[PDB]
RNA sequence: CAACAAAUGUUUC
RNA sequence: CCCCAUGAACGAGGAAUUCCCAGUAAGUGCGGGUCAUAAGCUUGCGUUGAUUAAGUCCCUGCCCUUUGUACACACCGCCCG
RNA sequence: CGCAAGACGGACCAGAGCGAAAGCAUUUGCCAAGAAUGUUUUCAUUAAUCAAGAACGAAAGUCGGAGGUUCGAAGACGAUCAGAUACCGUCGUAGUUCCGACCAUAAACGAUGCCGACUGGCGAUGCGGCGGCGUUAUUCCCAUGACCCGCCGGGCAGCUUCCGGGAAACCAAAGUCUUUGGGUUCCGGGGGGAGUAUGGUUGCAAAGCUGAAACUUAAAGGAAUUGACGGAAGGGCACCACC
């Protein structure tokens, strides 16, 4: 029996991201008008938005994507925090070649702050130019010590650092850089990227750090 | 009705999601965190004939009066994640689902980014109905 | 009377090898048989890109692809000319061809 | 969700299909706007400069 | 289409023109009345048909030589074209640029000549 | 781009 | 054959299906063959004269490669309880 | 958006690897094991191949639990058909998965015994060793490392070849077979009756091994060749075909 189309009733914010990406106004999302049955910041405050980072930075970060988590609500604003990074489908697909070697490793490390975080890295053999065997993988010797190399980096690289730094670093992507330096004394390698973030384990609240982080 | 605000520039934001399997055709903007909806329709709804349910014609349909509603609630603007069946179904798109997005933007709503979602599994839980195959 | 000396596909240093199934009958056929076709295509298509770009904002962007390894057994790769019998010559050929690489002005 | 009408001019004639062979293939200068060009399948007999009057003004055919 | 002209026709047209080039000429109307003289041709329609499809060769080949036919006069022309050469292309300029081991080449080939080494980089195959 | 029904039955020869 | 009279069904044809591209389809009369007599026939001829593909291999039929075949009185062929 | 269960290890992944074969793709650790190579180490004939005996042995099935996510041998359903107990849809069973026992069979095909020698070209690739006043990657030079090129073993193979084989298809082994003789082991003697009867044996069961006859019958069969013909592929052509 006709009754309460919602969206006129419906209330709108503005979903601001943290301080280390480049313009933080990430779009709108709209909620009901709380009553006292009701909290719209209740319905507000787990919500998370994937947005891609070149929006985030502004660019050739095509590829790429942040989860940001709405973390606290003050009117009309809604203060989100890293949540996570993964790569998308078309990129992960497209270097995934015949006639290579795809070389995962994936590591579990806690941050200086609290955070619990699961973080991978992938590596692609390559041939090098006058190289005439067509195909060009890796040794499984190679692989095994390769793999070592990436997962010691990523847990020294997320160790000393709070869920920021890995963020500022993640950006310019220095860790791929550094894995790059250390892996071709052992094998060429093409590609290379920390390719997913999982946020794990949250540490307990805090404005404090969120505030600083925003604001 | 109503609008997220004046913004004679930038475009509000919400995200358009399509699933096109055979069949069928649904498109479906909701709000960028997704827990709220927002005006679905499908390409069933805009013709009869389940023979038909997943022609681009109907899917055109669909999308013309999904963005409608997109308009016309608030989204001025919409990031789209079009998808298949998936699981160990096909992993090909449907036919509507092409017919959709370009019934959208031509509509005179607002992209930005695209993404494929189809569930693709690290593969198993076996496939439907027979080692021999559909035979036919 | 041996038709193929490689039997059906590529085996030779196994007896076994897990088997993929049928992206159309979803049949059954080992991963060593079975015909293979990766297929990568823009999530617009030809026509929509034009309104896929000028609806857009962003300043170009520049499209994604969707990636998908098709497997087929050999009734549907035959049966929709994936492949095709080739003569009693031909069949000897593994080799791959066609004159330009198709992608807007071919057939 | 729509109408419009939409007037075409034939600019190539590219062959015919259909199994019994009668429709004919074409090419179309937009009319209203010439940076537009589609292909279009048609019931008559059609030949060059002569125009459809399209009412699907997307679409774009192929075999059948 | 329907007007293939076979082989009875198109022999004779080949053949006429390889004993007959500088008598032909451009024109239907001539040529027709050549074949009355330097051939013996049975039917008025053959030998129609013939004059045709010759000019129809004639034409041609009086705009690029036509892919099997042969005549005293074409055979002169090619001979004199066929003889081209200028300050001579190679020369090839102060001093051979080589690959070096080619360098090696003549120096262990006791061998004097002009120098010149760039030859480094491997390599790959395919 | 992918895919698509169909029975039986009298002679020497 | 005529003259009168008696004045039927048939008021558009299901399943099916023939034939056809330009003086062609169709209407329309004439002459020849049969012939003593006998035209609803056949067999041409002029007259009046369109609609409509202008192609293709779908169905059908037949021949082109390649291919499969336990067929070869050849698929109208040679099979299980 | 989170979470639980059970399943499975995609893309990367190949005429590529290993394993006696059956078979075997997530990480990491432990446990022993296996080939190749290198090797101026050790023994001095230790050795080749095999009745009997024995180890392993995909799947289904069977015994008892765990477990059943997924899909599903049976059944019940909806359609289709002249008939439909089917294919096709749906519900859904034992079962799939896992543990401890059975069972001993698969076009378990490379349909090709195993071992040794000899007879023919080229380029790949897994791997080991060896060589280069070759490339690129670094520091102050390095030790690195990945490559290019060559050489040699032993892998799985490929390619081209009037050696030669074979009935041919094919085959560098199916060669070195009437010029018939390197070692050893196994099975077959027209086709059906028949892996049947019967006795023995193994099995909880389902079944497995060994394995006849009476009778029946003049071809069974192989290979290549060619048509005919196809609801196989590129095919065409004609209003006796369609449009």
């Amino acid at each position: 029996k006709k009754v309460v189309d919602p969206f006129s009733k419906k209330d709108w914010y503005d979903v601001k991201a943290p301080a280390m990406f480049n313009i933080r106004n990430i779009g709108k999302t709209l909620v009901t008008r709380t009553q006292g049955t009701k909290i719209a910041s209740d319905g507000l405050k787990g919500r998370v938005f994937e947005v891609s980072l070149a929006d985030l930075q502004n660019d050739e970060v095509a590829f790429r994507k942040f989860k940001l988590i709405t973390e606290d609500v003050q009117g009309k604003n809604c203060l989100t925090n890293f949540h996570g990074m993964d790569l998308t489908r078309d990129k992960m697909c497209s270097m995934v070649k015949k006639w290579q070697t795809m070389i995962e490793a994936h590591v579990d490390v806690k941050t200086t702050d609290g955070y619990l975080l699961h973080l991978f890295c992938v590596g692609f053999t390559k041939k090098c130019n006058n190289q005439i065997r067509k195909t060009s993988y890796a040794q499984h010797q190679q692989v095994r010590q390769i793999r070592k190399k990436m997962m010691e980096i990523m847990t020294r690289e997320v160790q000393t650092n709070d869920l920021k730094e890995v963020v500022n670093k993640l950006i310019p992507d220095s860790i791929g850089k550094d894995i790059e330096k250390a892996c071709q004394s052992i094998y060429p390698l093409h590609d290379v990227f920390v390719r997913k973030v999982k946020m794990l384990k949250k540490p307990k609240f805090e404005l404090g750090k969120l505030m600083e982080l925003h604001g | 009705s109503l609008g997220p605000q004046v913004a004679e520039g930038e475009n509000v934001f919400g995200v358009c999601h399509i699933f096109a399997s055979f069949n069928d055709t649904f498109v479906h903007v909701t709000d960028l965190s997704g827990k709220e909806t927002i005006c679905r329709v499908t390409g069933g709804m805009k013709v009869k004939a389940d023979r038909d349910e997943s022609s681009p014609y109907a899917a055109m349909l669909a999308a013309q009066d999904v963005a409608q509603r997109c308009k016309e609630l608030g989204i001025t603007a919409l990031h789209i994640k079009l998808r298949a069946t998936g699981g160990n179904r096909t992993k090909t798109p449907g036919p509507g689902a092409q017919s959709a997005l370009r019934a959208l933007a031509r509509s005179g709503m607002k992209i930005g980014r695209i993404e494929d979602v189809t569930p693709i599994p690290s593969d198993s839980t076996r496939r439907k109905g027979g080692r021999r195959g559909r035979r036919l | 009377t041996k038709k193929r000396r490689n039997n059906g596909r590529a085996k030779k240093g196994r007896g076994h090898v897990q088997p993929i199934r049928c992206t159309n009958c979803a049949c059954c056929v080992p991963k060593d048989k079975a015909i293979k076709k990766f297929v990568i295509r823009n999530i617009v298509e030809a026509a929509a890109v034009r309104d896929i770009s000028e609806v857009s904002v962003f300043d170009a962007y520049v499209l994604p692809k969707l990636y998908v390894k098709l497997h087929y057994c050999v009734s549907c790769a035959i049966h929709s000319k994936v492949v095709r019998n080739r003569s009693r010559e031909a069949r000897k050929d593994r080799t791959p061809p066609p004159r330009f690489r198709p992608a807007g002005a071919a057939p | 969700r729509v109408q419009p009408i939409k007037l075409a001019r034939v600019t190539k004639v590219l062959g015919r299909t259909g199994s019994q062979g009668q429709c004919t293939q074409v090419r179309v200068e937009f009319m209203d706007d010439t940076s537009r060009s589609i292909i279009r399948n048609v019931k008559g007999p059609v030949r060059e400069g002569d125009v459809l009057t399209l009412l699907e003004s997307e679409r774009e055919a192929r075999r059948l | 289409m329907g007007r293939v002209r076979t082989k009875t026709v198109k022999k004779a047209a080949r053949v006429i023109i390889e004993k007959y080039y500088t008598r032909l000429g451009n024109d239907f109307h001539t040529n027709k009345r050549v074949c009355e003289e330097i051939a013996i041709i049975p039917s008025k329609k053959l030998r129609n048909k013939i004059a045709g499809y010759v000019t129809h060769l004639m034409k041609r080949i009086q705009r690029g030589p036509v892919r099997g036919i042969s005549i005293k006069l074409q055979e002169e022309e090619r001979e004199r074209r066929d003889n081209y050469v200028p300050e001579v292309s190679a020369l090839d300029q102060e001093i051979i640029e080589v690959d070096p081991d080619t360098k090696e080449m003549l120096k262990l080939l006791d061998f004097g000549s002009l120098s010149n080494l760039q030859v480094t980089q491997p390599t790959v195959g395919m």
